């Protein structure tokens, strides 16, 4: 995240940290994700696309730091990994960039509620906040596009949703952005999501609840002027989500 | 106790 503040998982108790294990002993961070129900985490298909081997990923809930542990964290194995059939990437955008991971702990259980583990709410079929709404994004991604490491403390920042008309302007993303994506930027292009933030949440309040409105997906550079961040418009994937989380 | 989606 460029900008933002450092936070603790109690401020984002539905954020999930997904890692991949390597032969050699290292486990590295892959993407962020959010908990929707006790056994399901939702993230982004491009995060798994080049290595769809579910037994090599680890999902942690209750983690405020990236490589050191937090008291209260839970560790899980990926029991099912559902990627999106019709996922495509072009020079910038990813289409249908949503994925579901079913988690199981080594004792056969799913997540348990704590002050550091909570689910986030889903929107109702195709219902979104209006452009202008301030939503918050969180994650362990880069702090400057030139960094080659990720911060060790969880960050969060506030960004506003912008309109498709504004994002589809030729000097922004033109038609690379579709009705299944949302764009959110900082009025003064100061904070935004960046590499390492993919799969984590865009949370806005809808009808009184904190809802997962978008998934960090892509963007050109990080916090660049007229280069909003693009998120998967979760309200338009509710059918797909249900199909697998029934 | 149980989950209340959205609550901190
Ligand atoms: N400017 C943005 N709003 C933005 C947001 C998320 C991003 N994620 C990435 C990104 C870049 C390179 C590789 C990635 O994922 C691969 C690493 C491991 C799995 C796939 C990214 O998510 N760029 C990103 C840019």
């Amino acid at each position: 995240i460029i900008g933002g503040e450092f936070t603790t998982i109690e401020n984002q108790p539905w954020f999930a940290a997904i890692y991949r294990r390597h032969r050699g002993g290292s486990v590295t961070y892959v993407c962020g994700g959010s908990l929707m129900s006790p056994c399901w985490v939702i993230s982004a298909t491009h995060c798994f696309i080049d290595y769809p081997k579910k037994e090599d990923y680890i999902v942690y809930l209750g983690r405020s730091r990236l490589n050191s542990n937090t008291q209260g964290e839970m560790k899980f194995e990926v029991e099912n990994l559902i990627l999106h059939k019709d996922y495509s990437a072009d020079t910038l955008a990813h289409h249908n960039d949503i994925a579901l991971l079913k988690i199981r702990s080594k004792e056969g259980r799913c997540a348990q509620p704590s002050r550091t583990i909570q689910t986030i709410c889903l929107p109702s079929m195709y219902n979104d906040p209006q452009f202008g709404t301030s939503c918050e994004i969180t994650g362990f991604g880069k702090e400057a596009s030139t960094d080659y490491l990720y911060p060790e403390q969880l960050k969060m920042t506030v960004v506003k949703l912008i309109s498709h008309r504004e994002c589809q302007q030729p000097h922004y993303y033109g038609s690379e952005v579709t009705t299944k994506m949302l764009c959110a930027a900082d009025p003064q292009w100061k904070t935004d999501s960046c590499q390492g933030d993919s799969g984590g949440p865009l949370v806005c309040s809808l009808q009184g609840r904190m809802t997962l409105t978008g998934i960090v997906s892509w963007g050109r550079g990080c916090a660049l002027k007229d280069k909003p961040g693009v998120y998967t418009r979760v309200s338009h994937f509710l059918p797909w989500i249900r199909s697998h989380t029934k | 106790l149980k989950f209340q989606c959205g609550q901190k």
